[PDB]
């Protein structure tokens, strides 16, 4: 018989980052306006055998571990918790609104307290006692401890897990909160990650050819490697309205390398793909692309090739990468945040940095900002292309 | 709570790799692993390739070759607490001792070289993740997998794995933890046949990893089993 027939979207909430450009969102914005990052400068005693490093550091006070937390004392739950503070309120709301057991923590890192396990293993060989004030703990080191650290903090009882997909962690973290929601599992989620500085990436990346010891000039012709930096975003999904919505979301594996990119970028063009048919727009809708471009030949190569192929000559796009560093396991999350700060406060575009060695006359055409320019288009795209071939791009636009 | 079918597997542990040695021991009360036991030769390596990845990545990826070979696959999850720790003990130690670094060792040293290296093998350009949650990285890591069930594959290869804990970190770890390799492979789909939910629990540090307390419930058929994580557990029922 007949019935009465009256018988989803993610958006972003809330924003808190910590990177090279500044210590708060207010600061970050003017910083980025400004292309200055008071983070960013040569630092020694990380970089073997007596090096200095150009690195992006976040040099604020951060603030203490509660005693009763000791276990996960690091200082990348330290620079998380920073975040959080600045979303607190936000995230109160969430959990008082929606109860402990519907939101998730999805974090992603390739370090976690990678520097307390560097710290523990020398000053246990040495034995040394002066140099060292710090209370180590297995769970410091730990993958997965982001997200567990935050769920303890906040008691939230939903989904709680790391992504570790090196450079790709932090953004496949935002697409696994997206899908919890759209699952009907939680009403939101708190989802980015951070990595902090330690002697094993940079030493790590050193081995590879792979360290620009001076700081990383992405597509340009004496490109010699990456700048690492350190950073903390926690975005604040939900399916309530915000101004901003999470428009698409893409991924893809190379199946080629270990460390160097598919040549042909297919794995690159098959999550910018998946991306724009989730959002339902043409590569034409896209105001300005947030580039993974890390300053090595082969990636910063591949990349020019993908966007030439998919956008052509007329999309605005730069990497980043020369303010905040490569933030590795934070990079999709703080690039992400860059982002939304782009469409929240209606920033100027970032130019790409040709001031000192200029444009890789190689690569084709492919809409490399030369100057400071506004928004014309209110979408905007982040890509990630990470290790083990593992591959995001991220739609965000104005609701 | 979540619902899924689970329609193959492979895993690998001391003294247990034969189907009727699994099977043997899913009819064992308690359920435990003798660490004195010695693992089986991976099978669908090269024993070169083999021995170049560390103790879990190498059961790992040859469980996940082995569903590989049986099934198309739309999807894979890798999920493993402690991920590459001997490589990253290695190369703390090269950092102590002032030593040159592998770059190979470091390239690997990703949690994600696992599922990487498999994709490759594989030739395989399928959607990759690989999850990390402490004691519950098993339990959380199947939220991943559904996640991608949800975005529409079908077929998701699920596989958790740990490689032996180096001596050097007995003493910062709980007398209970686990320190053998092992894995476990699951191909998950889409449906109802078994169901989980989680508890509160006063439990912490299982002597038996979770998808080895998992494989036990599920292999000895009981309608309902538990397995038990970080102060919590998961409630199965068939």
């Amino acid at each position: 018989m007949w019935s009465h027939p009256q018988f989803q979207g993610i958006y972003i909430s809330a924003v808190g980052m910590l990177n090279a450009l500044g210590d708060n969102v207010d600061d970050i914005a003017q910083n980025l306006v400004l292309g200055q990052a008071p983070g960013m400068y040569e630092r020694s005693g990380w970089l073997q055998p007596g090096k200095t490093c150009c690195l992006g550091g976040v040099d604020a006070e951060l603030p203490a571990m509660p005693d009763m937390l000791s276990e996960h004392n690091s200082r990348n739950n330290r620079l998380l918790l920073a975040a959080l503070m600045q979303i607190k309120p936000q995230v109160d709301e969430a959990i008082a609104r929606h109860g402990r057991e519907r939101i998730a923590v999805i974090m992603g890192t390739s370090t976690s307290g990678l520097d307390e396990g560097d710290q523990h293993v020398s000053r246990t060989v040495y034995q040394q006692s002066h140099g060292s004030y710090h209370d180590y703990h297995y769970y410091q080191q730990e993958l997965g401890d982001p997200s567990r650290f935050l769920a303890r903090y906040l008691a939230i009882e939903g989904p709680a897990f790391t992504l570790s997909t090196a450079c790709s962690s932090s953004s496949r973290a935002i697409i696994s909160g997206q899908r919890l929601i759209e699952m009907g599992l939680v009403d939101a989620a708190i989802v980015g990650g951070a990595d902090t500085l330690s002697r094993m990436p940079i030493n790590g990346f050193d081995s590879l050819e792979s360290l620009s010891p001076t700081l990383c000039e992405p597509f340009c012709q004496d490109r010699q490697g990456i700048t690492i930096g350190e950073a903390s975003t926690l975005l604040l999904l939900t399916r309530e309205p915000q101004p901003i919505a999470l428009l698409g979301v893409g991924e893809s594996s190379d199946a080629w390398h270990m460390s160097a990119p598919h040549p042909e970028g297919r794995g690159a063009i098959a999550a910018i793909n998946m991306a724009l048919r989730k959002a339902g727009i043409s590569p034409a809708e896209i105001g300005y692309i947030n580039l993974h471009g890390t300053g090595t030949k082969l990636n910063d190569q591949m990349e020019s090739i993908v966007i030439n192929q998919i956008f052509g000559e007329n999309t605005p796009c730069s990497s980043t990468k020369y303010l905040t560093g490569h933030t590795l396991g934070a990079a999709g999350a703080c690039e992400a945040g860059l982002c939304w700060l782009l469409l929240t406060r209606h920033l100027p575009l970032p130019a790409q940095d040709f001031t000192r060695s200029g444009i890789d006359i190689a690569l084709p055409a492919c809409g490399l900002l030369t100057q400071s320019q506004p928004l014309e288009k209110p979408i905007v795209m982040s890509n990630s292309f990470a290790f083990g071939g593992n591959n995001t791009s991220l739609i965000l636009g104005v609701a | 709570k979540l619902t899924l079918d689970i329609t193959d597997w492979q895993a690998i542990a001391p003294g247990l790799s034969l189907t009727e040695e699994w099977k043997a021991w899913s009819a064992t009360l308690p359920a435990a692993i003798d660490k004195s036991r010695p693992l089986e030769k991976c099978t669908q390596l090269p024993m070169m390739t083999a021995r170049r990845l560390s103790s879990g990545s190498r059961l790992a990826v040859d469980c996940g070759l082995s569903l590989l070979r049986r099934h198309q696959v739309d999807a894979i999850v890798y999920t493993s607490r402690h991920g590459e720790l001997e490589r990253n003990y290695q190369i703390l130690q090269n950092l102590a001792q002032q030593e040159s670094i592998s770059p190979t060792n470091f390239a690997m040293s990703v949690h994600n070289s696992s599922v990487g290296n498999l994709t490759i093998v594989a030739k395989a350009p399928l959607v990759s993740s690989s999850v990390s949650a402490g004691i519950d990285s098993f339990q959380q890591g199947l939220f991943e997998a559904l996640t991608l069930i949800h975005a529409g594959h079908r077929k998701v290869l699920f596989v958790d794995f740990e490689g032996e804990i180096p001596g050097f970190y007995h003493n910062v770890i709980d007398a209970k933890t686990p320190t053998y390799p092992f894995a476990v492979a699951l191909l998950l789909e889409q449906g109802a046949g078994l169901s989980c939910t989680k508890q509160s629990s006063m439990e912490t540090e299982p002597s038996l990893p979770q998808s080895l307390q998992f494989l036990h419930g599920w292999l000895r058929g009981e309608q309902h089993f538990v397995v038990s994580g970080d102060h919590c557990q998961w409630n199965w029922s068939r």
